[PDB]
RNA sequence: UCAGGGUUCGAUUCCGGAGAGGGAGCCUGAGAAACGGCUACCACAUCCAAGGAAGGCAGCAGGCGCGCAAAUUACCCACUCCCGACCCGGGGAGGUAGUGACGAAAAAUAACAAUACAGGACUCUUUCGAGGCCCUGUAAUUGGAAUGAGUCCACUUUAAAUCCUUUAACGAGGAUCCAUUGGAGGGCAAGUCUGGUCGCAGCAGCCGCGGUAAUUCCAGCUCCAAUAGCGUAUAUUAAAGUU
C-alpha cells in the first residue's frame, strides 16, 4: 500500500521496479557481470592447475587443529588459489609440481567451517580420484 | 507342423500386372519356417506355379502362434522381372551384383577427371 | 604425550588396528528386501505397551 | 524424439506417517519399488485435475459433455468406476487402492490359481499365463473389464498341456543316465 | 519451473536471416556481389632445379591446439527425396551399423512344500496344561517344481548383415549364474553398542563434535534411506508476500 495504484501508470510501476531490483545483493552480481571479472573461475563448476607448495593452515577459535592445505596457480589464468585437502594421509597422495583439479566448497562464495582464506578444495590428482588412492582400490600411477 | 496360410485385402492391381495381399500365417507349435516353403503353398491356392510368387517381411510375434509377411503374384515372370527391384529378384537367384562393393569406384572417378583424350588406361589401368 | 610432531598426518589412520569379518551370507536385493522390511515391523505382530525401542537396539 | 516422466518424487524427503503408508502399500501388492507407486498416483492427480476443471465449466457447454461421457466410459471400461454413478463427482471419490486391484498380478491372485503375491508375479514373468490368446511378462497390463473372463493359463507350459521343465526331465534322465548308465 | 499472477532459458533438427581466414572488386547466368567461381591487397601456410607454381575442412570422417567439457579416416543409394539429355546414371543429402549410465520407457537378482521353534483368534480344562486354526519369520537340512542370464545349430530380419521376436541342444541348491551408493547427535528416516585416538589426527552445508568414560573422528558389528542407480561441484527455478 501507499502507491498508485492507477489505470494508466504501467509507465511508473515497470520502471520503478527495474531500480529497485539493484539494491538486491544476488541480482547486483548477476547482471553486471563483476563475478566473472573477480573470480579465479570463469563460472566453470571445477578448474585445473598445478601445484606451487604445501601449507598448514591454522584453525579459528573454539577449534584448533592443522588443517593442511595446498596452494596451487592454474593453467588458464596464472592467479592464485589456495585450497583444502580432504581426509587423513590424503596429502601425502599429492607430490609439488603436479596438476590437480579442484572445485568449490558447496557454498558457492564464502569460505567454509572453522577454516578461513579457503574457498576452494581438491578432487583429483591425475585422473584418478581421492577416493580411490584412499581406500585402496588403486594405486599410484607412476 | 502343419500351418495355416490365410488372406487379407486384395487387389488385383492390373497397372502392374499383379496381384498383391497380405501372407497371414499361423504355426502351432513352432513359427517362423522358411519363406520358400510358404510360396509352394500359395501356389496351389491360385494355381500361378512358384516363380511368380515373391513373398517378404514376415515378423513373427511373441510366444509365437502367428506371423505376417506381404506377398505379390505377377501373372508372367517378364511383368516381374522388369518391375522388382533387383535384390528382390536376386533373393532366389536369377540376378546377382558387379559392380564391387565400394569406393573403387570413386577414387578411379577423380583419376579420370585428371586426364583428357585418353582415359582408357585408367579404366583399365589405375 | 605426542612425540614425532603433531602436524603429522596419517596418525590416526596408521596406528589402528584392521580387522573385518566379511559376510558369507548372501542378502536379497529388489522384491524380498521389502517383502522382509513388510513383515519384520507390521505382520509379526509384537507390539506393547509405550515404548522408545527403534528398530535398531545393540545397547 | 517425444518422452516424458510417468512419477513425480514427494516434495519432503522423509516423513515417518507417509514412509509407513508407501511401505505398507508396497507389501501387499509385491511391488518391486516406490517408482512403482508414484507412477500410479501420478496418472490418478493427473485425472484428479482435469475432472477439477470440468466441474467449474458452464452446465451444458459443448466442451465439458463431450470430454465427460467419454472419459468416464474409460473408467468403467477398466472397472475403477461403476455406471451406477456416471457423473464427474464420483472421479473425486476414486483413490489409489482401486487402481491396484486391476493390475494383472492382483488379479491372478484373487480370481486364479496362485499361493501368496509374492508367487503370482513370478508365474507372469516366467511366461506361464495368456490374456485371452496372447503371453504377457508386464504384472502392470492393467486389465479392461471385458479380458477378466479370459485370463487363463498358457497352452505351452508344464502347467496344464505342454512340455515339462527341465528339472522333471533331468530327473527322468538321471532314471537312464544318472542311475541307468552312470 | 509453476495454485492464481510470474520467473528463467532459447548455439541446437521447423521457418526467416547473416557468413564462409580478414577486406574489396568482378565474370557467367533467369537467379550470385557465389567462395566445392575468379582477381587484388592484408594475415597465414606449401612445393621449387629458386626461373616459378599451387591453397582456404564454420561439408562427412580425421589431426593438432584450447580447455572442467564432447564419437567411426565404418557400410550403402534399398528406403526418403533431389539433380540430368533420363523408366537405365549420380548424391558422406539421406538411410544402416559402431562408440554412447546426457536423458526417457520396460522390469530379473528365488518362488513353493516337509520338518523345527515362534505368535494370536478358536476349542477342551477351575486354572495349569493340551488340542487346533490362521499365518509369520527363523534354524536345520532337503525335496519337488519353474525360468532367462549366458553359450548356441536353424529360421527370420536387411542393400548385405547385426539386434529384436521365433525355435533345437546345453544352462540355478545359494559357498555361487554374487547390488551398489550414502547415512545413523539435532535439522531428517536409523546405535547414550565394542576396540583405537585424546583439542592431536579428522569430521562438520548449518548448529557443533575431539583437552584419556567421543551416541558425531578412525575401524568392527548392527540398523536406516533410495535402488540399476546413488553421491559431489556449478548455473537456474520453486520455497521467497526476503522485489
Amino acid at each position: 500500500m501507499g502507491k498508485c495504484r492507477g489505470l494508466r501508470t504501467a509507465r511508473k510501476l515497470r520502471s520503478h521496479r527495474r531500480d529497485q531490483k539493484w539494491h538486491d545483493k544476488q541480482y547486483k552480481k548477476a547482471h553486471l557481470g563483476t563475478a566473472l571479472k573477480a573470480n579465479p573461475f570463469g563460472g566453470a563448476s571445477h578448474a585445473k592447475g598445478i601445484v606451487l607448495e604445501k601449507v598448514g593452515v591454522e584453525a579459528k577459535q573454539p577449534n584448533s587443529a592443522i588443517r593442511k592445505c595446498v596452494r596451487v596457480q592454474l593453467i588458464k589464468n596464472g592467479k592464485k588459489i589456495t585450497a583444502f585437502v580432504p581426509n587423513d594421509g590424503c596429502l601425502n597422495f599429492i607430490e609439488e609440481n603436479d596438476e590437480v583439479l579442484v572445485a568449490g566448497f558447496g557454498r558457492k562464495g564464502h569460505a567454509v567451517g572453522d577454516i578461513p582464506g579457503v574457498r576452494f578444495k581438491v578432487v583429483k590428482v591425475a585422473n584418478v580420484s581421492l577416493l580411490a588412492l584412499y581406500k585402496g582400490k588403486k594405486e599410484r600411477p607412476r | 507342423d502343419t500351418v495355416t496360410i490365410r488372406t487379407r485385402k486384395f487387389m488385383t492391381n492390373r497397372l502392374l500386372q499383379r496381384k498383391q495381399m497380405v501372407i497371414d500365417v499361423l504355426h502351432p507349435g513352432k513359427a517362423t519356417v522358411p519363406k520358400t516353403e510358404i510360396q509352394e503353398k500359395l501356389a496351389k491356392m491360385y494355381k500361378t506355379t512358384p516363380d511368380v510368387i515373391f513373398v517378404f517381411g514376415f515378423r513373427t510375434h511373441f510366444g509365437g502362434g502367428k506371423t505376417t509377411g506381404f506377398g505379390m503374384i505377377y501373372d508372367s515372370l517378364d511383368y516381374a522381372k522388369k518391375n522388382e527391384p533387383k535384390h528382390r529378384l536376386a533373393r532366389h537367384g536369377l540376378y546377382e551384383k558387379k559392380k564391387t562393393s565400394r569406393k573403387q569406384r570413386k577414387e578411379r572417378k577423380n583419376r579420370m577427371k585428371k586426364v583428357r583424350g585418353t582415359a582408357k588406361a585408367n579404366v583399365g589401368a589405375g | 604425550k605426542v612425540h614425532g610432531s603433531l602436524a603429522r598426518v596419517g596418525k590416526v589412520r596408521g596406528q589402528t588396528l584392521k580387522v573385518a569379518k566379511q559376510e558369507k551370507k548372501k542378502k536379497r536385493t529388489g522384491r524380498a528386501k521389502r517383502r522382509m522390511q513388510y513383515n519384520r515391523r507390521f505382520v509379526n505382530v509384537v507390539p506393547t505397551f509405550g515404548k522408545k525401542k527403534g528398530p535398531n537396539a545393540n545397547s | 524424439w517425444v518422452c516424458r516422466k510417468t512419477y513425480v518424487t514427494p516434495r519432503r524427503p522423509f516423513e515417518k506417517s507417509r514412509l509407513d503408508q508407501e511401505l505398507k502399500l508396497i507389501g501387499e501388492y509385491g511391488l518391486r519399488n516406490k517408482r512403482e507407486v508414484w507412477r500410479v498416483k501420478f496418472t490418478l492427480a493427473k485425472i484428479r485435475k482435469a475432472a477439477r476443471e470440468l466441474l467449474t465449466l458452464d452446465e451444458k457447454d459443448p466442451r465439458r459433455l463431450f470430454e465427460g461421457n467419454a472419459l468416464l466410459r474409460r473408467l468403467v471400461r477398466i472397472g475403477v468406476l461403476d455406471e451406477g454413478k456416471m457423473k464427474l463427482d464420483y472421479i473425486l471419490g476414486l483413490k489409489i487402492e482401486d487402481f491396484l486391484e486391476r493390475r494383472l498380478q492382483t488379479q491372478v491372485f484373487k480370481l486364479g490359481l496362485a499361493k501368496s503375491i509374492h508367487h503370482a508375479r513370478v508365474l507372469i514373468r516366467q511366461r506361464h499365463i495368456r490374456v485371452r490368446k496372447q503371453v504377457v511378462n508386464i504384472p502392470s497390463f492393467i486389465v479392461r473389464l471385458d479380458s477378466q473372463k479370459h485370463i487363463d493359463f498358457s497352452l505351452r507350459s508344464p502347467y496344464g498341456g505342454g512340455r515339462p521343465g527341465r528339472v522333471k526331465r533331468k530327473n527322468a534322465k538321471k532314471g537312464q543316465g544318472g542311475a541307468g548308465a552312470g
